[PDB]
């Protein structure tokens, strides 16, 4: 394991591209995580907040 | 039933139309929370508690 | 806007509010309103 630093930098844009993709899953206070459901299940009144 | 007693049915395996009954006024108050009524006929779910 | 309605059915008058007359008849759109004024004279009605 020689190339230490490469492969650093790999695992490092890895990772962030992968808790940027995780952060979809967050409901961050809303009724549900994914938009077409709250899209689906509600008026646009709320469905707007 | 009475208050206390709230007499629960399950409600399961059915085709189910909210919009009639929401159409007939004898209802006096409809609320729905966290659904919306219009769209309540295009929603799928596992079961419904009366 | 000039109509008179029952006080039953006043609440329904508002922005994005819902009832069978407030959604077929007259319904507020859902942004900004004005005001609302509603008195009460169901004495004159009927």
């Amino acid at each position: 394991s020689a190339l230490g630093k490469l492969q650093d930098v790999v695992n490092q844009n890895a990772q962030a591209l992968n808790t940027l993709v995780k952060q979809l899953s967050s409901n961050f206070g809303a009724i549900s995580s994914v938009l077409n459901d709250i899209l689906s299940r509600l008026d646009p009144p709320e469905a707007e907040v | 039933a009475s208050v206390y007693a709230w007499n629960r049915k399950r409600i399961s395996n059915c085709v189910a139309d909210y919009s009639v009954l929401y159409n007939s006024a004898s209802f006096s108050t409809f609320k729905c929370y966290g659904v919306s009524p219009t769209k309540l006929n295009d929603l799928c779910f596992t079961n419904v508690y009366a | 806007d000039s109509f008179v309605i029952r006080g039953d059915e006043v609440r329904q008058i508002a922005p994005g509010q819902t009832g069978k007359i407030a959604d077929y008849n007259y319904k507020l759109p859902d942004d900004f309103t004005g005001c609302v004024i509603a008195w009460n004279s169901n004495n004159l009605d009927s």
